[PDB]
């Protein structure tokens, strides 16, 4: 009865962290990912700017 | 998703910033300049918004100029077409803020977060949300710029406290008094200056100097605009100099020439005066919250002009202790709009730590050369791969000797593995390809795999304490190899290419 | 299902483990970007 109800309880808990656990997960990814591309532009401007 | 993006308006200082992993930053716009600022224009047709704005001002019906006043107010402009409201002209500012942070991004920003003051209530506070998404970038909350700023820096890891912030506008100036509710943010006390700062100071500069011109030649000055210009732009140098620097001098010259010998002591009893228009706004935080000087956790220098020692001087002398300086005060809100921007809707508890490498890690070449793979200093949970190849033809098989430090040599250097690897097909040296991933975990305990292609055989070695000692033992080595200053005379192994019979 | 649960719940703590590596790797070579960097932009500007 209440033997059956912790089950998805953690459960619940945790696939609940896990959420965020993706999200901010990738966003370091997605970020670099973006700068990456940032400072492979900042080489063209240095090309004649600099 | 997306990365919640910062705009401060602060009436001719404003900008639009951002959070790029762990290290805080200040976007850069469409002007050449790190900041372009807070007023803007129409015409036919198109807008004009900006740096590009504000020169069109001088020379055009159209230039809006510091419209922070009007914010929560009733106030309506009567200009061409359609009379306008603080509202929608704001609502410009910052599409032009948006089309300049997502020409910058990529990844665009449509949650954003604002900068006001720290004094504003119900009305205005409510108009910067409202305008905020005017323009059509939503906010998901509003901070005040001394709060703001306050937790640019951060007050959260420390305790029940109190403060008082420095802003510094563009030609205002203000202090907020505030205290730590062990993880809230109250705002206590305000004052400061509708009209002081840093223009002003460049024309007690262009002032003392135009008078001491009329005191020489007899000529006077101020009739003359590119002149003036020249006078703005060499003294506003001058000014930032003081602040740095011990000494000066300005040249000027080809006027019409002024070349002068720039002094501090006397610009500063040039500036010494408005320092105490100061002791008032901030004397009077210190009864409107009631505590003495003396009842304050930490203090802080914000705005523009505030980089010279003028105010610090006034300060230290003041209320016992140094100021935090540890940011670039200029764009200091900016940042700070975003700090929470991402402690919301974004990454959360933050170790960051074991982010350096003990020591330039390689292994043993042409007998006990030791090439590097991994260097000093790198983020530790990380691995790097290299493939050698034959020492000599018919390499039946091949031992493996690694290093650890920086001088080029073989016992100049920490045995770290030795452990051999057998069954290589035979065939001409240089051939056949033996790879070594030096895999380091963030742990440090170091992993570190040779294997062969053709064969996959592959032998790899798990190491134990990669250190099992102190600092200082290490940075006597880190010092040792710079204390070498060429042991490189094994250049001498180098030409040791005389292995090369042919 | 009955300890199925306990099963998931297993993957989860796992995947948390397994994530939060999957992350530390990552400030690892975001930050180490750096170095490099900065010392690519310094012999841009020396010269040039």
């Amino acid at each position: 009865a209440e033997e059956l109800a912790a089950a998805k309880a953690q459960i619940a808990e945790l696939e609940a962290k896990l959420s965020e656990m993706e999200h901010r997960y990738l966003r370091l990814y997605a970020d670099f990912e973006n700068f990456r591309r940032r400072t492979r532009q900042e080489m063209e401007a240095a090309e004649k700017y600099r | 998703m997306s990365k919640i993006i910062g705009i401060d308006l602060g009436t001719t200082n404003s900008c639009v910033a951002v959070l790029e992993g762990g290290e805080v930053k200040v976007i850069p716009n469409p002007e050449g300049n790190r900041t372009t600022p807070s007023v803007v224009a129409f015409k036919n047709g198109e807008r004009l918004v900006g740096e590009v704005a504000k020169r069109q001002a001088i020379t055009n019906p159209n230039t809006i100029i510091s419209i922070k006043r009007h914010m929560g107010t009733d106030y309506k402009v009567e200009i061409e077409g359609k009379q306008y409201t603080p509202q929608e002209i704001s609502a410009i500012i910052l599409q032009y803020l948006k089309s300049y942070a997502e020409d910058y991004l990529g990844e665009p920003v449509t949650r954003a977060v604002i900068t006001v003051p720290a004094y504003f209530n119900d009305a205005q506070r409510q108009a910067t949300k409202d305008a905020g998404r005017i323009a059509g970038l939503e906010v998901e909350r509003i901070i005040n710029e001394p709060t703001a700023a306050a937790l640019a820096y951060g007050l959260d890891k420390e305790e029940d406290q109190t403060i008082l912030v420095y802003d510094l506008g563009g030609g205002t100036f203000d202090v907020s008094i505030l205290e730590l509710g062990d993880g809230v943010f109250e705002v206590k006390a305000t004052a400061g200056d509708n009209h002081l700062g840093g223009d002003d100071f460049d024309q007690v500069i262009i002032d003392y100097l135009v008078n001491q011109f009329k005191q020489e030649h007899g000529i006077d000055l101020s009739k003359d605009k590119m002149a003036l210009q020249r006078l703005k732009d060499a003294a506003e140098k001058a000014k930032k100099e003081l602040s740095g620097v011990t000494q000066t001098q300005i040249s000027l010259p080809f006027i019409s020439h002024l070349e002068m010998t720039l002094t501090r002591a006397k610009f500063e009893e040039l500036s010494a005066h408005l320092v105490e228009r100061t002791m008032g706004p901030v004397r009077q935080a210190l009864q409107d919250a009631g505590l003495t000087p003396a009842d304050i956790d930490k203090v802080i220098l914000v705005g523009g002009s505030t980089r010279i020692p003028a105010v610090q001087e006034a300060i230290k002398r003041e209320l016992g202790k140094e100021p935090h300086k540890g940011v670039n005060p200029d764009e200091v809100v900016a940042i700070g709009a975003a700090i929470q921007g991402g402690v919301i809707a974004g990454e959360v508890k933050d170790v960051v730590l074991l982010d350096v490498t003990p020591l330039s890690l390689g292994i043993e070449t042409m007998g006990g050369v030791f090439t590097k793979l991994i260097e000093r200093n790198t983020t530790i949970p990380t691995s790097k791969s290299q493939v050698f190849t034959t020492a000599a033809d018919n390499q039946t098989t091949v031992d493996i000797h690694v290093l650890q430090g920086e001088r080029p040599m073989a016992a100049d250097n920490k045995s770290l593995g030795r452990f051999q690897l057998t069954g290589i097909p035979p065939a001409p040296r240089g051939v056949p390809q033996i790879e070594v991933t030096f895999d380091i975990d963030a742990n440090g305990i170091v992993h570190v795999r040779a294997k062969d292609l053709g064969t996959n055989k592959e032998q790899s070695i798990t190491i134990k304490s990669s250190s099992g000692l102190s600092e200082e033992e290490i940075q006597r080595m880190i010092k040792e190899a710079e204390e070498n200053a060429e042991a490189d005379r094994k250049r001498k192994e180098a030409a040791e290419l005389r292995n090369e019979a042919d």
